[PDB]
């Protein structure tokens, strides 16, 4: 009872996949067939989206599957 | 004896696939080797299970004789820079000596 | 009725890759050694979708390093760091999607 | 009684053939005689379809036989 | 019900990096040694987001030093200090953001 | 059903030298051309100095 709805420091501590949820990024290479790669930090992560998105669009992460990130376009 | 079947099938197709390619394609192309190998191995192993491998070549050793011939290329490419720099030095030295003589 | 399956570490880990011999695009024979960082996303897959995670990662990385360095000039692997990384992960990420991040 | 209609995490855990059901892909080489190969992940899988399909068509997986995947065209 | 997890130092620390062999942009083989200063921001992450902090920092720095010195002439290696620092931290800071400052 | 494979095709020691002489010869060509380019540039620079 204490843990739920009250403590969240350790919940957000050691799970990265939930950390990346809600963050915003930009794209450098266009997605082909609704799949591609996106730069995070100094590395890259695989990304998938519902529709093909061109280079240079603001995107936001929604959910995570395996290690693949779901992204959707968000207005500035 | 699944192990023997897979081993002999793969050692089969690797020889032919690498034989239809030159040494430098063996150095840079990875997707092509994979696709060409699986186009046969998948039909061979359809009655059992997937060959997800992405067949790798871990290492490609030529003998001792070929290595010298292979790295002579880069040695020769290095000598060019030294030759050009020496030429520039000679050019400037000659100009200065000409001024002195004048 | 319930027992403990396995113990899964969830912190970044340093993983050596043994020494390796590669041939450059200029046909240059060089020897390299490489290091890796591995993190396990909270998925239980890393326990049940492969046996011997260490060997899988080691062989996959030693796979792609050879080809990636083979498509590059010798001076490219002295100055370019982002390109090597991106080209390697573009394959390794699809290979390890069923388990955890590279 | 507990397992069926209630628990599905382990059911979808360790069976890949059922994982690929319903996914969508595109083709790079035309099928000849209703059979060919399709790129998944970084590898390839054998595919078979009822009719010859040209290069560049959206396809969706229906069933699996052995290791061969049944695909059919699906509109975007 | 409560016990002590780990002991976290919070003062700047000197960290040696073992000897290293690098090739310059002029294709010059030199040997260097390097030192590091590490500080832990008050975050508990430095205890639970990686195992063996020492190895992580050592391998990351020995990583980036090779490439950074490889994109520079040998004479830049003698006179420029701010540039080396800024170029190294532009990568190391993003690498160590989950833990503590470099 | 075999798909009869040949696991290995060994020629004797005499034939291997003749077979890899081809690629050795193809390698010498690159070195020869690079040396020629070096000579060309050196001669141009020396000509400027003499002028």
């Amino acid at each position: 009872r204490r843990v739920r709805e009250q403590k969240h420091s350790d919940s957000h501590l050691n799970q990265r996949g939930q950390q990346l949820i809600g963050r915003r990024f930009v794209l450098e290479s266009p997605l082909v067939n609704g799949r591609g790669h996106m730069r995070v930090g100094d590395s890259s992560w695989p990304v998938s989206a519902s529709e093909d998105l061109g280079a240079g669009t603001h995107v936001e992460v929604i959910a995570i599957e395996g290690i693949t990130l779901h992204i959707r376009a968000v207005s500035s | 004896n699944l192990e023997l079947a897979i081993i002999n099938l793969t050692m089969t197709n690797i020889r032919t696939v690498l034989g239809s390619m030159e040494l430098d394609e063996m150095l840079s192309q990875r997707d092509s080797i994979n696709s060409r190998l699986l186009r046969i191995v998948d039909e061979a192993t359809n009655p059992w299970g997937i060959k997800v491998t992405r067949i790798e070549i871990r290492d490609v050793r030529p003998p001792a004789e070929l290595i010298s011939s292979m790295n002579a290329q880069m040695k020769a490419e290095r000598t060019k820079r030294a030759y050009i720099l020496e030429a520039e030095g000679i050019r400037q030295a000659e100009i200065l000596k000409a001024e002195g003589e004048k | 009725m319930d027992r403990i399956g396995r113990k899964i570490n969830m912190m970044e880990q340093v993983l050596d890759i043994p020494s390796q011999e590669v041939i450059s695009k200029d046909n240059a024979n060089v020897t390299i050694d490489a290091v890796c960082f591995i993190q396990v996303i909270d998925a239980p897959r890393a326990a049940y979708e492969v046996s011997n995670l260490e060997l899988a990662i080691i062989n996959l990385t030693m796979t792609n390093i050879r080809t990636v360095l083979g498509s590059m000039e010798l001076d490219e692997m002295l100055s370019q760091r982002d390109s090597i990384n991106s080209r390697l992960l573009r394959i390794v990420d699809e290979a390890t999607n069923p388990w955890g991040i590279k």
